[PDB]
């Protein structure tokens, strides 16, 4: 059960991306602020489907 | 009455000093040194009085 976010992605990659783009993850997860999340960022362009 | 009349309200940080005061100064400096990559800015509540 390494999948997360109800997608087919392992936890570790999710953590790595969240860190590398927001320094977020060692203390939980949440929605990063708008001005720190521009158009080409990671989070705005992540859609899970099933 | 002045809150310092009863000690409990001072003990539970309901009224009295702020965050920067009661802490041993070494830890205050430590926190101010690592605000970015390991937060501590929400582990203690500093009260306010009208």
């Amino acid at each position: 059960g390494y999948n997360v976010a109800q997608c087919n992605m392992t936890k570790d990659w999710f953590l790595v991306q969240m860190l590398a783009n927001y320094n977020i993850g060692y203390q939980g997860f949440y929605i990063p602020e708008s001005y720190k999340d521009r158009m080409y960022s990671f989070f705005r362009n992540f859609q899970p489907m099933s | 009455a002045t809150p310092s009349m009863m000690p409990q309200w001072s003990y539970m940080h309901i009224s009295g000093q702020d965050a920067s005061e009661y802490l041993s100064p070494g830890l205050v400096q430590f926190a101010r040194a690592t605000e970015t990559y390991f937060s501590l800015n929400n582990k203690f509540r500093n009260p306010t009085v009208a």
